[PDB]
């Protein structure tokens, strides 16, 4: 349930918002079908308002279903039933037929009986092949990408604050604030949102964590990862910074280590398996975590595991960290060195010395309960592991790789990274593809039922690139929740004015049959906001109101600057005319305000330069 | 070599031609026009104001009829009016924006226009469908189009910055005749009233008569120290007016072939847009770039009024063929009708 | 060059070779015409504000 509503704007909004994507390379086969709106926007022309599209984008949808099944017997049965079954009409169709090496590929894998996922991939290439071409071009002139650019400038207008989201209780504490559960009032999904006080953060000296955490959480959060905290958005208000983060409601494992007591090595191999893909997904990003513990994962209310907090996390595709950073009793030997540069291979070492506690009850380098952190460290550095009897050989072998102190010796820093400890015999019995979908069964359900001052231009700077908002993340709740609803409310109210307007009369557009450039809805102004209908053409800026033509404009040839400048709080453009007057314009979202200013600039300038070459148009002293 | 002989040749003609024309110099207009009496205080007044564009007039022309008439606009669109009742017969909103030039047929069936599109774009305006629509676009200029005047419905002539004139046929779409000659852009023409001649002024500071005919330059005819902005034929055909960025208009006589009288005045420093004769030929009406329009009288150079309405330069200027009523077009967007 | 100074020579010659009247008679002939087509010019010569209709002139034809 979404309390608050979507309202998407007119198609007239094409104009400005084709040319915005299309200064960006954006407007392409490949950018748009990857997008998920795209895509589903995409699939609705050809499925159903283009014929010799359609049974491109059936079969393709077919493959797909293909692609997800689990077992080998299912791949046997589907992949005779799609060869056998509507291939029929490809073959038949002149205009598409799939290509001999195609078909000898694909027999070649069935006529041996060898199935794999990827069966049928060369028939996704050219059937991409074939959409690509005339198909997409057709789709671009359709109402269906008028209805992406709609789609598309709600994504680039987002500016979050508290009241677009319903907060409920407290879900956790930290140091510099708290974690709430939440509903996002747009589209009714549930989130935790992370808050952080910003006089607590001065006040403690921690601006670096937070705006790290910031940095961490963009390189993490693409490819929707099912083992690590996401986040969605990241926005902030005069005296906070807010998360948007994957809400898990289960509590840390440290804590239900603490309630169940120490695990067995069945119980143990559930939450490693699910850790290991989380840090595979840092470590393909070129993010080294460092603080892996049992605090830092967290458990769903299903009792699946993420990793959480990426505020010690480090980038290194660049420079290599060295510093001594994560937690003592799950610290490398190359980390704890000073002046040591390490990659990766800090991870599963931390690893290690988790697995070992949950299995325990301490750090296997934590020695009779001490709180001497000199010692854990040193221990560390020098202290054999002596592992128990208890341990299997199958275990026995996981722990001696993974605590390796040489790198070069050690499990999962031999060159191949996550999958070298993914083929450890300890995890001979699982599917590890099995273990991505999230199939097998958690060993613990969760339970169901002071003084701070002076925030100045200093310190908000430090939060100037703050906000963001992550694509595919919205796109996806988007589609998930309430897209269908807004498009067939929206294909309502189009018609309703398309046939209002054939009964006014007013059936005719100004934009047409000319050189108009671009046009749309800006608004201009003593003290109140005057929204009007923009036409710019190569000479002029012209504009209307409601039913009627346009009777009032500025010429290029006045206009002496393009500026940038904030009245109140929203960003206006400011045009300098000739005679020491002005023209202030307010567009409706941030695209709008950038193509504008853009396209008024080139416009201006163009026309200035053509006059001057021109006796009979230009001034003469 | 060859070139040094060429070059002292067109000297020794250059030569010739002045000599022959200084010949002919025996007494000067101004001396034959003193006994003839003064016009007296001409005090015409703003009797319509047209409003519509909305921006700068660039250009206007009346039809044969001396009540319909055209403008062209930098809002991109041709107004013909009704002069009578201020009405607008047809509102023609143009392919291209930068429009410089308008022309009325004088069947009234058709008008011509265009600017850096660098094409003269004509409109069929009683269609047998109904509505008005491009009947013809003239492309083969190089350069802007800056002035146009229709011979008939078939036949029009055309001014550019290209350098060159021409006539087209508008059936075929083609130049039957280019004139070639000028060295710097063209800027107006007007035709002579039995159509056969026709002249051309341009930014080289000069004037040329052309014949339509062969298709060739009779006569060049010098003076003005700056571009020539607009041209027009005296009634009769003999003599045609310039008018210049020098802040001078000029008369010039055909079989004399050379200038007569120079309209100037001290106080007046700005250039000189447009120009037309009144019927009889007797006022020589100048639009300035000061916002007025000053009235001659072209027999004895005396300024005779001032038509003094418009905010911004009077950019164009039209008689009507039976003399009643002065049209000016200006930059501050209205047409005011005088008289 | 020696193309486009061999068409201004011949151009020249054409222009000096016309024939030309006295500046005296061109004037003469220029005010005659003014003078006899002065009744005729009613911004020189004003007609009655009843057939002028941009002033008081009662009926119109059609267009
Ligand atoms: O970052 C989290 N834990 C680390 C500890 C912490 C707690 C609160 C703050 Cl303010 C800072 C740091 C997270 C907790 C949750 C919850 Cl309780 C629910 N859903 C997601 C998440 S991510
Ligand atoms: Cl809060
Ligand atoms: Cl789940």
């Amino acid at each position: 349930r979404a309390s608050k509503k979507i309202l998407l704007p007119e198609p007239s909004i094409r104009s400005v918002m084709q040319k915005y994507l299309e200064d960006r390379g954006e407007v392409t086969f490949e950018k748009i079908f990857s997008q998920k709106l795209g895509y589903l926007l995409f699939r609705d022309f050809c499925l159903n308002h283009l014929e010799e599209a359609r049974p491109l984008v059936e079969f393709y949808e077919e493959i797909k279903k293909y692609e997800k099944l689990e077992t080998e017997e299912e791949r046997v049965a589907r992949s005779r039933e799609i060869f056998d079954s509507y291939i029929m009409k490809e073959l038949l169709a002149c205009s598409h037929p799939f290509s001999k090496s195609a078909t000898e590929h694909v027999q070649g894998h069935l006529g041996k009986k060898q199935v794999p996922p990827d069966l049928f991939q060369p028939y996704i290439e050219e059937i991409c092949q074939n959409l690509r071409g005339d198909v997409f071009q057709k789709f671009i002139e359709s109402d269906k990408f008028t209805r992406f650019c709609q789609w598309k400038n709600v994504e680039l207008n987002i500016h979050l604050t508290m009241n677009d989201f319903s907060v409920h209780r407290i879900i956790g504490r930290g140091g510099f604030g708290e974690v709430y559960g939440c509903r996002k009032a747009d589209t009714g999904k549930m989130y935790a949102m992370k808050c952080l006080d910003k006089k607590r953060i001065k006040m403690k000296q921690g601006e670096t964590l937070a705006l790290n955490e910031r940095i961490m959480l963009s390189l993490v959060s693409t490819g929707d990862c099912p083992f690590i905290v996401c986040m969605s958005y990241a926005f902030h208000t005069p005296d906070k910074l807010s998360f948007i983060l994957d809400l898990m409601n289960g509590g840390d494992l440290h804590y239900h280590l603490s309630q169940h007591g120490v695990f067995s090595e069945a119980d143990m191999r559930f939450y490693a398996a699910e850790i290991i893909l989380g840090l595979e997904h840092m470590h393909n990003r070129f993010v080294v975590y460092r603080d892996l513990k049992p605090a830092n994962i967290l458990l769903d209310e299903h009792g699946h595991v993420r990793i959480s907090d990426l505020g010690l996390a480090c980038d290194f595709s660049k420079k290599k960290p060295h510093a001594s950073v994560g937690t003592h009793g799950y610290m490398a030997p190359e980390v704890l060195q000073k002046g040591v540069a390490y990659d990766s291979s800090a991870d599963w070492f931390s690893l290690g010395c988790m697995l070992f506690k949950l299995l325990r009850g301490h750090s296997p380098f934590r020695q009779h309960k001490t709180k001497d952190k000199h010692e854990i460290d040193r221990m560390t550095l020098t202290m054999a592991v002596e592992l128990p009897d208890s341990f299997s050989p199958e275990l026995r072998s996981l722990l001696e790789g993974l605590l390796q102190r040489d790198v070069n010796r050690r499990l999962g820093c031999l060159g191949r990274g996550a999958q070298e400890v993914k083929e450890s015999p300890f995890f001979r019995s699982l599917d590890w593809q099995m273990v991505f979908l999230q199939k097998y069964p958690p060993p613990l359900i969760p339970p169901r039922g002071t003084k701070g001052i002076k925030l100045l231009d200093s310190d908000q700077e430090l939060y100037r690139n703050f906000p963001l908002t992550i694509s595919e993340r919205w796109q996806q709740e988007v589609a998930e929740t309430v897209f269908d609803t807004i498009n067939a409310e929206t294909d309502r109210l189009e018609a309703r004015k398309k046939a209002k307007n054939k009964q006014l009369g007013h059936e005719e557009d100004y934009a047409l049959g000319k050189d108009c450039i671009m046009h749309g809805y800006m608004s201009k102004m003593l003290t109140q906001w005057q929204r009007r209908y923009f036409y710019l053409f190569p000479n002029r800026l012209e504009w209307r109101g409601e039913g009627e033509a346009p009777q009032s404009l500025l010429t290029m040839e006045e206009i002496q600057s393009v500026e940038e400048t904030q009245i109140k709080e929203r960003k206006c453009l400011l045009l300098k005319i000739r005679g020491g007057k002005q023209f202030i314009l307010q567009c409706d979202s941030d695209p709008e305000l950038v193509q504008w200013k853009k396209e008024l600039r080139d416009a201006y300038r163009e026309a200035q330069q053509l006059v001057q070459r021109v006796p009979k148009m230009k001034n003469k002293p | 070599s060859e070139l040094d002989q060429l070059r002292q040749e067109a000297e020794q003609l250059k030569n010739q031609i002045r000599d022959a024309r200084k010949a002919c110099a025996d007494a000067t207009l101004s001396q034959i026009t003193n006994n003839i009496d003064p016009v007296g205080r001409i005090q015409m007044r703003t009797r319509r104001t047209l409003r519509g564009h909305l921006a700068k007039i660039y250009a206007m022309h009346w039809g044969t009829d001396s009540r319909l008439l055209v403008s062209a606009s930098q809002d991109g669109k041709l107004i013909i009016w009704d002069s009578y009742t201020t009405n607008k017969v047809h509102a023609i909103p143009l392919r291209s924006s930068w429009v410089m030039t308008c022309a009325y047929a004088p069947s009234g069936n058709y008008v011509a226009c265009g600017g850096l599109d660098n094409i003269c774009s004509i409109y069929n305006l009683k269609t047998r469908e109904g509505n008005v629509r491009v009947s013809r676009e003239l492309a083969g200029h190089t350069g802007y189009l800056s002035c146009c005047r229709f011979l008939d419905d078939n036949q029009i002539v055309t001014s550019s910055g290209d350098t060159t004139c021409a006539l087209w046929d508008i059936e075929t779409g083609q130049q039957t005749t280019t004139f070639t000659g000028h060295t710097g852009d063209v800027m107006s023409l007007s035709l002579a009233p039995d159509t056969r001649l026709f002249v051309s002024g341009a930014c080289d500071a000069s004037a040329k008569l052309w014949d339509v005919r062969e298709g060739m330059c009779r006569q060049t005819f010098t003076g003005h120290e700056s571009d020539i902005n607009a041209i027009c034929f005296f009634p009769n055909g003999n003599a045609f007016a310039t008018g210049s960025d020098d802040a001078t208009c000029r008369l010039f006589d055909l079989r004399a072939d050379q200038e007569l009288m120079t309209y100037s005045h001290d106080n007046i420093i700005c250039g000189i847009t447009s120009v037309s004769f009144s019927k009889s030929g007797r006022l020589l009406l100048a639009g300035y770039d000061d916002f007025n329009c000053n009235v001659w009288d072209a027999l004895k150079a005396d300024r005779a009024g001032v038509l003094a309405g418009h905010d911004n330069r009077v950019s164009c200027l039209g008689v009507t063929d039976d003399g009643m009523a002065v049209a000016t077009g200006s930059w501050d967007s209205f047409l005011k009708i005088w008289n | 060059s020696i193309a486009q100074a061999r068409k201004l020579v011949e151009q020249l010659k054409m222009e000096a070779n016309i024939d030309r009247i006295k500046v005296s008679k061109a004037a003469a002939d220029l005010m005659a015409y003014c003078e006899a087509h002065a009744k005729e010019d009613p911004l020189l010569t004003p007609v009655p504000a009843s057939e002028n209709p941009f002033r008081e002139k009662k009926f119109f034809s059609a267009i």
